[PDB]
């Protein structure tokens, strides 16, 4: 894991996105959502990650 | 083979009915401007 002034990022394409196995994981301190609600992203489509 | 005084009448009713079916794609200060698309990416709260 990088540091905070050198995060580094990846880019996420061409595949199901399944948070069910993310939203039903309980081993998270937080998960905040802003703008979407994280129980309705399977029915959404999205253009990157 | 004139009618300015009938016609602008047609044309003012006509304006102003496109500016009220225009005024249907404004945000007013929200994420979106289609109501489905609140609907479906956010939960009642």
């Amino acid at each position: 894991f990088a540091s905070v002034y050198a995060w580094n990022r990846k880019r996420i394409s061409n595949c199901v996105a399944d948070y069910s196995v993310l939203y039903n994981s309980a081993s998270f301190s937080t998960f905040k959502c802003y703008g979407v609600s994280p129980t309705k992203l399977n029915d959404l489509c999205f253009t990157n990650v | 083979s004139a009618l300015g005084k009938l016609q602008d009448v047609v044309n003012q009713n006509a304006q102003a009915l496109n500016t009220l079916v225009k005024q249907l794609s404004s945000n007013f200060g929200a994420i979106s401007s289609v109501l489905n698309d609140i609907l479906s990416r956010l939960d009642p709260p």
